[PDB]
C-alpha cells in the first residue's frame, strides 16, 4: 500500500502543477476539467473522481 | 433630448434557485440547447473592458 | 389570448405547458437509463504552444 500511495500523489500532484498554468478562457480549465473527463453518474464531483 | 426625459423601466427578473436544497439535480452531465454555451463568459473573464 | 384582473393586464409565466401522453414517460422505462453505472473517466493530452508559459489541453 505504501508503493501504491506514492504512485497516487506523485501522479495528482504532478498534473495540479500543470493544470494550474491555464488561462480561464479556455474549454478544459482550473474548473470545468473533472465534468468533461466522468462519463457517469456520481452524486457529486468530489474525492475518489478528482 | 425628449428620448431621455421621461424615465425608462428596466425588467429584472426575480431571484429564485433551489440547488443548495437537492445538490443531485446538478451534476458532471448537465443539459444544453447550444454547444457555444460557455462562450459568454470565457469573453468576459479574459477581456473585461470589451 | 388576453386575460385582465383588478383592470389591470394578467400574464401567464414559467414553463411551456407540453401535451403529457402515456408513451413519453415509459420510452424512459424502455431506455431504464441502460448506461452501465461503471465511473469511465477519459484522459486529455496536453499539447505546447509557441508561448510554453500557459497550458493548453486537447479532447484525444
Amino acid at each position: 500500500l505504501f508503493y501504491h500511495s506514492v504512485a497516487m500523489i506523485e501522479s495528482c500532484y504532478v498534473e495540479l502543477g500543470n493544470v494550474a498554468r491555464v488561462s480561464d478562457s479556455d474549454a478544459i480549465n482550473k474548473y470545468t476539467f473533472t465534468e468533461l473527463s466522468v462519463q457517469g453518474r456520481p452524486v457529486m464531483n468530489r474525492g475518489i473522481i478528482v | 433630448s425628449a428620448w431621455f426625459i421621461n424615465a425608462g423601466m428596466v425588467n429584472m427578473p426575480t431571484l429564485s434557485c433551489a440547488n443548495g436544497y437537492y445538490p443531485a439535480l446538478t451534476n458532471v452531465n448537465p443539459y444544453h440547447r447550444l454547444d457555444t454555451w460557455k462562450d459568454t463568459l470565457n469573453h468576459w473573464v479574459a477581456y473585461p473592458d470589451m | 389570448a388576453a386575460m385582465f384582473s383588478r383592470n389591470k393586464p394578467l400574464y401567464m409565466t414559467g414553463g411551456s405547458v407540453r401535451t403529457i401522453a402515456t408513451g413519453n414517460y415509459r420510452d424512459a422505462a424502455e431506455r431504464l437509463r441502460a448506461m452501465d453505472e461503471t465511473l469511465r473517466l477519459k484522459p486529455f493530452k496536453i499539447t505546447e504552444k509557441l508561448d510554453f508559459r500557459v497550458a493548453a489541453y486537447a479532447i484525444p
